[PDB]
């Protein structure tokens, strides 16, 4: 009786590269960008992405060293080869960058800018900010202060373009 | 940012930005995105009667985080 | 005083040094290498400057 | 907790459905696991990732 783990299922693993193995130059990226088990790029060969990190934005090319980011409510720019950008929003999740040219962005809600629309957020900005003031105690206002952040986030994001 | 001093985990700060991330969607769309935040979970216990006593161990919305 | 730039530089190489085999263990051979290798680099400018001392100290 | 062993089914085919394990120990044996990674040579899968 052995169980097996539900990782043996899942055959596209991740390809780490050794130290001391001789260097190569990439021309793409291969992104992942996923959304609450569930993929909307596929190893897909971009040119950049630049992801809005804690500390500030990055922006991974082909070769980047091994890292892992967490992100920010923000958006998440994807410049293909050919020259053509796709914009997405983020919420929230980790980014793992490999040095062998793969960039794994798993977030808990990623969507178009476009669906986004600007009076919804302006009008929940502000009842948030209503609701501030008449916060239960301190674990409310801090509720309240991460939503508007979002909506800030969200808001500044739609007027930059 | 001031969340975390209040005890708040993490898990329920991402909560809270994806149900607020949700809110700011256009309405045609939302129809989709707010069927992946609506809560409809709850944690139960059966008693000796029969009934199901609910659990108070961890929030189920967020307002009362 | 030119050996006051000399041994801080070579502080500075090992200071580094030891960062990068906290976070590469096993690259550690090459490192050290390259520590010895900037460490001659600088000890043949303290070597320039010695000389210079001795050359006005002895005539 | 020691760990916290997550037993759920795998649905292979539509007439497969094997039983899976996730397996989530506890943040100090992660921790010691993912240090003992990144400095010994075992685990080199893990190297870059643990440091």
């Amino acid at each position: 009786h052995d169980l097996p783990e539900g990782f043996e299922f899942m055959e596209h693993k991740v390809v780490n590269k050794d130290i001391h193995a001789p260097h190569e130059n990439l021309e793409t990226l291969r992104l992942t960008l996923t959304r609450q088990d569930e993929f909307l790029l596929r190893e897909e060969p971009v040119k950049c992405v630049t992801v809005t990190g804690t500390n500030g934005e990055y922006g991974i090319y082909p070769g980047h060293a091994y890292k892992i980011v967490q992100l920010n409510p923000s958006p998440l720019t994807v410049e293909y080869t050919d020259g053509t950008t796709k914009k997405y929003f983020v919420s929230g999740g980790f980014a793992h960058i490999n040095n062998e040219g793969s960039c794994d962005v798993n977030t808990v809600e990623c969507t178009l800018l476009d669906d986004l629309d600007l009076a919804i957020a302006e009008k929940e900005l502000a009842a948030q900010q209503a609701a501030l003031g008449s916060a239960k105690d301190d674990k409310a206002k801090s509720v309240v202060e991460i939503r508007i952040s979002v909506i800030e986030a969200v808001i500044a994001a739609l007027k930059h373009h | 940012s001031s969340w975390r001093d209040h005890g708040i985990s993490y898990l329920k700060y991402l909560n809270v930005c994806t149900e607020t991330l949700h809110s700011t969607v256009k309405e045609s769309r939302r129809a989709k995105y707010e069927r992946w935040s609506k809560p409809c979970y709850t944690a139960q216990r059966p008693d000796g009667a029969g009934g199901q006593e609910t659990i108070d161990k961890v929030p189920i919305h967020t307002k009362d985080y | 005083i030119a050996l006051a730039g000399v041994g801080l530089g070579i502080g500075t190489i090992f200071g580094n040094l030891l960062v990068a085999c906290a976070r590469q263990p096993n690259l550690t051979k090459m490192l050290f290498n390259y520590a010895i290798l900037g460490f001659a680099l600088t000890e043949a400018i303290g070597l320039f400057a010695l000389m210079l001392a001795f050359l006005m100290l002895f005539s | 907790a020691d760990r916290y062993q997550v037993i759920f089914n795998r649905f292979v085919s539509a007439g497969v459905q094997r039983n899976a394990v996730y397996n989530i120990p506890s943040y100090e044996k992660w921790k010691e696991d993912l240090a003992d990674a990144a400095s010994s040579d075992n685990q080199k899968n893990r190297y870059l990732f643990a440091n």
